[PDB]
């Protein structure tokens, strides 16, 4: 009902400009810088391939062999059905083909059943060609006996007739650093701990690693190779360079148990591997996804990033190992590789395969009896894609990564599901820093930049957004998108057929990184109008803030940007966003036109440059430190230019010029510290105490901080728990007939201000006083602990003086106030912590004895004091919404804004008059009278408790406490006579009908608002100086009838009314 | 030269 004009919803300095305790980054503290990790640049190629196949065909070796069966199938064909030497021919030639599939541009040398001198010069060979690149080594010792624990492979000699063993040191010596073998034989893990002995242990901090030495054997030491038919006698390397004809052929003999299903038709799959929309690339894709996925599960950022991304065969072929981790288990056979890598066999994901390949194999049987292209496409991809949104629901934490990542991936590279692997993708960047490191570690990045090719725009909303979340985490992509004509996309997204400016200000977003001292996109930008595209929408807040930010970066540094920003009256356009309400749109312009920049002559530019830093100028005096640190960023660069000129201005002082050096000391004695040390370095750049001494602008980089993060119930909690404590008090104020004071005080605290206490303020819902010194320390004493809770001091300036303390959103985390006599004010956060205490906002109101009072309702503040004028501060804007003049002629002496009604006010005066004024009407002063006849000044006043503007008001020191409601006339209500002269201060309550006031002899006098003398209180001295002459703090509790009383001696003493 | 094709 009607007391909610008691209980303002108007919250105020509770932005994120305004940001707490982690962070004193709300401007000031430069950007957080980064330091990635997913940075290998070598594509590497593996430029060679060596085969060589050591199979004396119908000459089994001496070690096993046994079986009447046994298999002998090699490069899918049969040894036993051409005879030995055009047998092993095709061998070789199939076994190429297969693994040239993978690699089509290495070059591959084949060598059948070989002498050591034969592969001596084969590997240096492959060396020579490769030099950097790196050589793959497949061996297959099928028809030669076993490798050694020696360290030993086996060939041959030129006549057949013995098996010649050759050292695995040999090997290493001829082919070296970039290299990759492939071992087909049966004791194979044998080479490998041959391989880790060859050289010196160190070089390195994995298992047992050093060089760039890679290896994938086909089983253990112990182990021999299948002989069953069901399997050939390649089967590691037929599962490494064939994996999709193995693992169905694999899948008929086990599971289905093969004779429903023609095993032949695996030959005659139709479809091209390339095709996703055949039944055969469409295999391969599931194929490929699965085994990448399998991989990003199991192994870590690096080693994942070295096997499966770096180079596209070592990709391939440990991609097609895991099948053969697989397969080959089955068979009594272990396969390592030296990279280790975990156990993949039974991971759940070959459940997913082997659903595919069930599902495609048993389609197979009827798209032979006719090429009927009735190929279902499988529903795999979008099964997976709904279980990657299943997380991002339930479980949306770092809980272990999502799984379904590199499927989103390489959903991404056909059409059928893009859009919504986009959005999936998107969703999941947008849950922070972490997610997108994650996507970037499953190599998302160039898939997404070819994307910014796609004209589809349904597509272009979702890009936008994923790559405002990559460019928020890492700016050095930067690069490759100017490279690639990605900076193009964004721009058009700026014009846009499409609308939504939420969406804008990320494409602008995106355009500041793409651009930011980066003189090839500045370059690149400025040849696609940027320029003229932002400059357009200058004729939604972020997007404002953007705008400039983007012209801004876009200028910097840069004369041809600079120039076509003249040419184009960028200033013209820019310079009406320098009055915006939000200090973010300000401070972002100020960027701006503070990049533009860099006798008597005038060319284009002097005129320009005069004009920018008039403007610049103009908001020198800002309320908020965001806008006011960024003109001070560009008055250094303006400084530096022209520092001639203003060494000039800086020795008459101590056109435009002049100005320029007072707005510099302004800075250099501004109530915010960090301005105050950025105003002292402009001072030092014109010499009053080589590019890197300028202060760098601040703006742009915590803006950023928006995107690089997502895009309540305590919080309304404890709102409503005063607001109940509030509205109770209220009544009870109201009607509880206040009896006679209790004159024995409940404290009577030794502040120790030496000088005394001239100022005081107490907490509505809390058992806290704060008081002040005459040199501005803050002490904030408890009264139910009787305990401190914290000290200041109020800035580190030698001029002092205390003027008033108040406090702003007593209903959500009350900060306090703290104005001074030359009008700065100074808000702080977490004052009643032990010393954790923030200054939230200070800035110079008045542009002396300064008088000020805080408004919650209107959320205004007004300043004055022996000025002509009242001074209108909006905090919500921080601004100076309006100056009023008091017309009066003499000093504002006290000030009170009604917290019923917002807008009006009333003023006390030096000559003892008094002023109503409304501050939102074209004519502000609404009445002026004098009441109380004795010239003197008004030593305090204010509103009468209640919903009405009456004002207990005109406390004058001549001793005179009048009443006067100036509804219906001038003269008094009432008269009381507190005082004989020297009235020093004046408390009147919230709520409660009752008033105190204070005198400069020694005495406390508590009146009802009808008059009656409710108590008398005498504040002795504790020497005999006699000096109780300032009784200046005198102040009631809000919500309770408690007053609060301290003098020109140290003793803030509480009482209260029985 | 991307690892796997897309097909934009």
């Amino acid at each position: 009902a009607t007391s909610m004009a008691y209980l303002p919803q108007t919250i105020v300095l509770c932005e994120l400009r305004h940001d707490a305790s982690e962070a004193s980054a709300p401007l000031g503290t430069s950007e957080i810088v980064l330091v990635p990790k997913w940075r290998l640049k070598e594509r590497m190629k593996t430029g060679c391939v060596a085969l060589v196949l050591c199979l004396n065909i119908t000459v089994d070796p001496p070690d096993v062999i046994k079986i009447s069966p046994c298999a002998r199938i090699e490069a899918w064909i049969d040894p036993f059905s051409m005879a030995p030497p055009k047998a092993l021919e095709t061998i070789g030639k199939n076994l190429s083909t297969q693994y040239e599939r993978w690699q089509p541009r290495a070059r591959y040398k084949v060598q059948l059943d070989p002498t050591v001198d034969e592969v001596r010069k084969l590997c240096l060979t492959c060396r020579k060609y490769a030099k950097t690149e790196r050589v793959l080594f497949h061996y297959n010792g099928h028809g030669v006996p076993k490798p050694t624990a020696n360290g030993e492979i086996w060939v041959f000699n030129k006549s057949y007739t013995q098996y010649i063993p050759l050292p695995i040191s040999e090997l290493d010596s001829w082919l070296k650093t970039p290299s990759i073998y492939v071992f087909d034989c049966s004791a194979a893990r044998m080479i490998l701990n041959a391989f880790a002995e060859l050289h010196d242990w160190g070089s390195s901090g994995s298992s047992g690693s050093s060089r760039d030495c890679i290896l994938l054997a086909a089983c253990d030491v112990h182990e021999t190779l299948p002989q069953s038919v069901e399997f050939p006698a390649d089967v590691f390397t037929s599962c490494l360079t064939t994996p999709i004809k193995m693992a169905l052929k694999w899948f008929c003999r086990r599971s289905l148990l093969k004779e429903i299903i023609d095993e032949s038709l695996i030959d005659r799959i139709p479809g091209r591997q390339n095709d996703r929309k055949t039944l055969l690339g469409e295999l391969n894709w599931i194929f490929t996804a699965v085994t990448d996925t399998i991989a990003w599960n199991v192994l870590p950022h690096e080693l994942f990033q070295r096997l499966f991304r770096q180079d596209l065969l070592v990709a391939s072929l440990f991609r097609n190992f895991l099948l053969a981790e697989r397969i080959m288990r089955s068979a009594n056979c272990n396969p390592i590789s030296h990279p280790m890598l975990p156990p993949t066999h039974q991971h759940h994901m070959w459940d997913a395969w082997d659903m595919a390949a069930e599902i495609c194999l048993s389609q197979l049987p009827q798209l032979v009896l006719d090429p009927s292209t009735e190929f279902q496409p499988s529903p795999f991809f979008t099964e997976q894609l709904t279980a990657f949104e299943v997380w991002l629901d339930h479980g949306s934490e770092h809980k272990k990564p999502p799984e379904q990542l590199p499927i989103v991936l390489q959903v991404l590279l056909s059409q059928c599901h893009r859009f919504r692997a986009l959005v999936l993708l998107g969703r999941f960047l947008d849950m922070g820093s972490w997610a997108v490191d994650l996507a970037l570690s499953v190599g998302i990045f160039p898939y997404v930049l070819k994307l910014l090719q796609t004209t589809t725009n349904e597509l272009r909303q979702i890009l936008v957004f994923i790559w405002t979340k990559i460019l928020a985490l890492d700016k050095s992509c930067q690069i490759d998108l100017v490279k690639d004509g990605g900076h193009t996309y964004f721009i058009r997204f700026l014009d846009s057929s499409g609308a939504f400016p939420e969406q804008r200000a990320m494409a602008a977003f995106v355009l500041a990184v793409i651009v930011d001292g980066h003189r090839r996109g500045q370059e690149a930008c400025l040849e696609a109008n940027l320029i003229g595209v932002c400059l357009g929408h200058l004729e939604e807040p972020l997007f404002l803030q953007w705008l400039c930010l983007c012209l801004g970066k876009l200028w910097e540094d840069f004369m041809e940007a600079q120039i076509m920003g003249r040419e184009a009256n960028a200033f013209e356009k820019l310079a009406p966003l320098l009055s915006e309400p939000q200090p973010e749109v300000r401070a972002a312009a100020v960027f701006a036109l503070g990049t533009l920049l860099d006798e008597f002559d005038d060319d284009e530019k002097i005129r320009a440059e005069d004009a920018i830093i008039k403007s610049l100028l103009d908001v020198v005096s800002d309320g908020s430190p965001l806008v006011r640190a960024e003109v001070a960023v560009a008055l250094a660069r303006f400084a530096f230019g022209h520092k001639q000129h203003l060494k000039l201005a800086a020795a008459s002082y101590w056109a435009v010029y002049s100005q320029c050096v007072r707005a510099m000391f302004a800075l250099a004695k501004d109530p915010s510290p960090r301005i105050a040390s950025l105003g002292r370095r402009v001072l030092s750049i014109i010499g009053i105490e080589e590019r890197s001494l300028l202060p760098l602008s601040t703006i742009y980089g915590w803006s950023c901080g928006h995107f690089s993060k997502p895009l309540s119930q305590e919080i309304a909690a404890k709102r409503e728990e005063k607001e109940k404590f509030a509205l109770e008090h209220i009544a009870k104020c109201q009607h509880s007939s206040i009896s006679k004071l209790n004159n024995n005080p409940i404290a009577n605290w030794d502040t120790r201000f030496e000088t005394g206490t001239k100022t005081a303020l107490l907490h509505p819902f809390s058992p806290i006083v704060v008081a002040a010194d005459e040199n501005e320390r803050i002490r904030v004493w408890n009264y139910e602990e009787a305990t401190l809770l914290n000290g200041f001091d109020n800035h580190d300036f030698p001029d002092k003086g205390i003027s008033k303390l108040c406090l702003i959103n007593e209903l959500d985390d009350s900060l306090l106030l703290v104005a001074s006599c030359d009008g700065s004010v100074r808000i702080w956060k977490n004052y009643a912590t032990k010393g954790k205490q923030k200054l939230v906002t200070g800035f110079s109101s008045i542009q002396l004895n300064a008088v000020v009072d805080w408004q919650q309702q209107s959320g205004y503040l007004y300043a004055s004091g022996e000025t002509s004028t009242v001074t209108l501060w909006d905090l919500e804007k921080e601004q100076l919404v309006r100056s009023v003049p008091s017309e009066s002629e003499c000093g504002v002496t006290a000030l009170s804004a009604s917290q019923v009604h917002g807008g009006q006010l009333a003023a006390g005066f030096a000559d003892g008059s008094l002023r109503l004024y409304d501050v939102r009407s074209p004519e502000p002063l609404v009445c002026a009278t004098r009441p109380h006849q004795k010239v003197e000044r008004v030593v305090g006043l204010s509103f009468q408790p209640g919903l009405d503007p009456a004002k207990v008001v005109s406390a004058s020191q001549a001793g005179d406490i009048q009443f006067l409601d100036l509804r219906t006339t001038r003269d008094t209500y009432l008269t009381i006579d507190a005082h004989r002269g020297s009235l020093t201060a004046l408390a009147v309550h919230r709520h409660a009908p009752i008033i105190a006031s204070g005198s400069a002899k020694q005495l406390i006098k508590v009146f009802s608002l009808q008059g009656e003398q409710l108590g008398i209180i005498r504040y002795y001295p504790s020497f005999m100086a006699q000096k109780i002459g300032s009784v200046s703090c005198l102040t009631f509790h809000p919500y309770q009838v408690l007053l609060a009383a301290g003098a020109a001696d140290s003793f803030v003493s509480i009482y209260t009314h029985d | 030269e991307s690892q796997f094709e897309m097909d934009i």
